[PDB]
Order: structure tokens, then C-alpha cells, then sequence
């Protein structure tokens, strides 16, 4: 329908915790073709995070159960088959986001900040795919994730301040990708620490509109470092 | 099995 | 060996908070035409409670957002339409459950305890329907809720002990129906007190198997009385 | 809403 109504509706769905609906509205908005506003961008991101998030939790629970019932066998196959079903939902969700990203979002991004946001997002959604990927397809997905992240990272160092939330968020996720996806805690810790240090070094570049988000994120980086350096 | 922070974060 | 598998899958779904899956599994079990076990019927109960309970929470949120919209008729209007979307899902869910009860559960209930359980359930699902009922249809739906709850009540007073969790739970919900649906706080209070007093009178009727649940539900009855009394 | 009247079954927290 009207883009403006779809946004109000998305806002409504969010409040009602109907994330599937939220995502539907936001996908449609994106499909109209005009560059998303900062608000629409974040609503889209929110909707999909929650939608894919549901499946990620479910996958973890079932995976967990499947590994603990090793030796039980009949149940194990029950869990394996279910886990597989959840995986498919997940890929579909991820494939929807990535397509949005390639056909509409990354191409229409005309400012560095949104370009970085969307490329981070691409790195994130391929990361989610890497997590449930068939062994044959895995490497390709990991490279695709890394690549997106890399690109965003380059743009951000050049075009954004170290205290910018989106630059900080990228660093947070990119580092997690190294830790969790590549099993390279050295690079994960290096990336995080550096980013935190650089934000700390330019504490004076904090903006009135975003000093709260900056420090929350700085602190998230710290939490991860501490977690990893114990 | 504590999983480190990533953004955006899931709604409580 | 499908029925066992469905129950296994339902439990898996429950752990993964995938309630739509859970209920679907349990609906299949029911539709097989054989009388449910205490475990099976309770799994069914919970699954459908979560499924319908999401729409009820959502309905509440949107209704309140729609009513606190003093102005902005376009917002309000959109909220109304969204509310109507949610209402339809809820009726569909309710109608699904009711149909199972009418076709499978109630007809095959061979013991009073099961009969009461399912009759209570019928009262509950009709109650949910009454909450979103269109003016012209509300009276009939309210009557159907009351009739179901009444039949169960009668059966329970006759066949079961006052400390029986199902008997206690029925009183709990029937009292709430009076309070919330028929707007009769006095009857709501009377029914609840009567039931608590009767249970207390026959405290020696508590069983090894049910004593945690009986007492737990007695506290719930008291909770409602205290909230209504003050 | 304040404290709401309890009904059974209750939703998983
Ligand atoms: O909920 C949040 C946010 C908002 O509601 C919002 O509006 N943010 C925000 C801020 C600065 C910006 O420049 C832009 C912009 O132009 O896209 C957005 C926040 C935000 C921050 C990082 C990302 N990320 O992609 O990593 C996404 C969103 C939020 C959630 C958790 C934390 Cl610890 C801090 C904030
Ligand atoms: O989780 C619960 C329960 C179970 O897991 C279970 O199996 N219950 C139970 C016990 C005795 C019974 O005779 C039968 C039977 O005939 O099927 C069921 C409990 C039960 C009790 C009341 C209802 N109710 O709707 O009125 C529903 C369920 C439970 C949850 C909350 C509380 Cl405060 C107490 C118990
Ligand atoms: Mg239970």
C-alpha cells in the first residue's frame, strides 16, 4: 500500500511483537525503491534481527539437545530432522535480506554511513548462513561474509569518525566473526581492542546526537575483550 | 556457552 | 510409530519456543481419534495457550494504542485495521481448538476428569472469542462459554474432589469469566471463595500426586480474591 | 492493567 502507512504499520507490529509482520511491511517499503530514511533503515534492521533471531535461538536449542542425546539415536534423528527444518527457515530469511540488500539497499545508498550500515548487514546475514551451512558450501559463505565486512570496514575508517556508532558496531560484529566464524581469537581481539582504543583516543568527537550509543558500544567491545581475555 | 555481544541486539 | 514421534516432536518444539509447531503436532495426535493421555492433553493445552496467548497480548497492545490516539484519525484507523487483522487470527485459532474439542476431545472423554478438563477448555476458548466479538454475535458466544463452564462445574462438583487441580482450575477460570466477561465481580468473588473454602474444608483429600498443584491453585484463587476485594 | 487476575494454564514466562 502507501509507504507511509506501511511504516506506521511496521511501528505497530513492533509494539505488538509481531516481527514477521514488521519485516513484511519494511521489506515492502524497501521494494518501492526509494532510498530508506534513517528511521526506515533501523526499523528494517530491527524487524529482521528479531525474525532471524527467533530461528537462531531455536537452532541453538535443538542443536544442543541433539548433541546431548547422542547414543539415544531415535531421538537424535528427531532433533536432526527438526534442526534441519529450522535451518531452512533461517536460510530463507537470510536469503530474503541479502536479496534486498543487493537489489535495493546497497545500490541506492548514497552516503557513506548507510553504505557501511548495509555492508555490515550483508556481512551479518552471510555470517548467519555460515552458521548453518552445508560443509561444501561453507567456505564460500564465509568469504562472502568476510568480504562484505571488509569493504564496510574500509569505507568506515576513511569516511567516519572512530566514535561513530555504526563504525563501532561494525567493529564489534567483525571481530565476533573472526572469533566465532574463523576461530581466530587473535584477530578478533586485535580488531576490537584497536577500535576501542581509537574511540577512546578521539573521545572529543562524540556528538550530542550520539554519545549514548557510542559509549554503550565501546562497552560492548570491552565486554567481549574481557570475555575473550580470560 | 556464553555468546559475545553483536549489534543490533534482540528485544527483551 | 507416529503418535509417539509427534509427542516427541511437540516437546522439542516446546523447548525451542516454536508454539505453532507444537500445536500442530498435538492437533495431529488428537485427530487420530484415540483418547489423550494426561501428558498429551496438557501438551495440547499449553501449545494452544501460547499460540492464542500471543494474539491476545498483541490485541491488548494495539487496542490500547488505538484508544490512546486522541487525534491522528489516520493512525487510529490503521491501528483499528491492524487490530482487526489480529482478531481474525485469534478467531481462527479459537475455532480450530473448539472444533477439536467438539469433534474429538469431548466425545471421547470417558472419565469425568477428562470431561471437565475439556469442558473447561471449551469455556476458555469461547471466552477468548467473546473478548473480540462483534456486537451482534457477542451474546451467543458469551452464552456458549458460560454453558460449557457450567457443565464442567456441575460434573466436577459431583465427580471430583474439591482439592482436584482441574476442579480448582475451573473455578479459577470460571470466576474470571464472571468478572471479566459478564462484569459480575460479586459472582466472580462468590464462586472463587466458595471453591477455596470447599478445598480447605476437605484438606485431607489432598493426594500424593496432586498436592503441589492443588495448593498452588488455591493460592491463585486467593490472589484473585485479594485483587478484587481491595 | 496493574496486577491481572490469574487463569490456567499460564503463559510460559
Ligand atoms: O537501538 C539502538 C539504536 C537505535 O535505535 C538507533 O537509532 N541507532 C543509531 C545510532 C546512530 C546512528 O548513526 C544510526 C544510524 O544512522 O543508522 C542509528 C542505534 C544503533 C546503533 C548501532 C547499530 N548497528 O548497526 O550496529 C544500529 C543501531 C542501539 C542498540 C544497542 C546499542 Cl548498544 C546501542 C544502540
Ligand atoms: O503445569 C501445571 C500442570 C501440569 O503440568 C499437569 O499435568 N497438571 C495436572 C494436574 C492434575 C490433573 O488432574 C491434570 C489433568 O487432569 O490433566 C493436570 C497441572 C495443571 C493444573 C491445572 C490446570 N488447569 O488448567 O486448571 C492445568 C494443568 C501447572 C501449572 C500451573 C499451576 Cl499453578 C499448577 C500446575
Ligand atoms: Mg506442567
Amino acid at each position: 500500500m502507501d509507504k507511509n502507512e506501511l511504516v506506521q504499520k511496521a511501528k505497530l507490529a513492533e509494539q505488538a511483537e509481531r516481527y514477521d509482520d514488521m519485516a513484511a511491511c519494511m521489506k515492502s517499503v524497501t521494494e518501492q525503491g526509494a532510498e530508506l530514511s534513517n528511521e526506515e533503515r533501523n526499523l528494517l534492521s530491527v524487524a529482521y534481527k528479531n525474525v532471524v533471531g527467533a530461528r537462531r535461538s531455536s537452532w541453538r536449542v535443538v542443536s544442543s539437545i541433539e548433541q546431548k542425546t547422542e547414543g539415544a539415536e531415535k531421538k537424535q534423528q528427531m532433533a536432526r530432522e527438526y534442526r534441519e527444518k529450522i535451518e531452512t527457515e533461517l536460510r530463507d530469511i537470510c536469503n530474503d535480506v541479502l536479496s534486498l540488500l543487493e537489489k535495493f539497499l546497497i545500490p541506492n545508498a548514497s552516503q557513506a554511513e548507510s553504505k557501511v550500515f548495509y555492508l555490515k548487514m550483508k556481512g551479518d546475514y552471510y555470517r548467519y548462513l555460515a552458521e548453518v551451512a552445508a560443509g561444501d558450501d561453507k567456505k564460500g559463505i564465509v568469504d562472502q561474509s568476510q568480504q562484505a565486512y571488509q569493504e564496510a570496514f574500509e569505507i568506515s575508517k576513511k569516511e567516519m569518525q572512530p566514535t561513530h556508532p555504526i563504525r563501532l558496531g561494525l567493529a564489534l560484529n567483525f571481530s565476533v566473526f573472526y572469533y566465532e566464524i574463523l576461530n581466530s581469537p587473535e584477530k578478533a581481539c586485535s580488531l576490537a581492542k584497536t577500535a576501542f582504543d581509537e574511540a577512546i583516543a578521539e573521545l572529543d568527537t562524540l556528538s550530542e546526537e550520539s554519545y549514548k550509543d557510542s559509549t554503550l558500544i565501546m562497552q560492548l567491545l570491552r565486554d567481549n575483550l574481557t570475555l575473550w581475555t580470560s | 556457552t556464553i555468546v559475545p555481544a553483536t549489534l543490533p541486539q534482540l528485544t527483551p
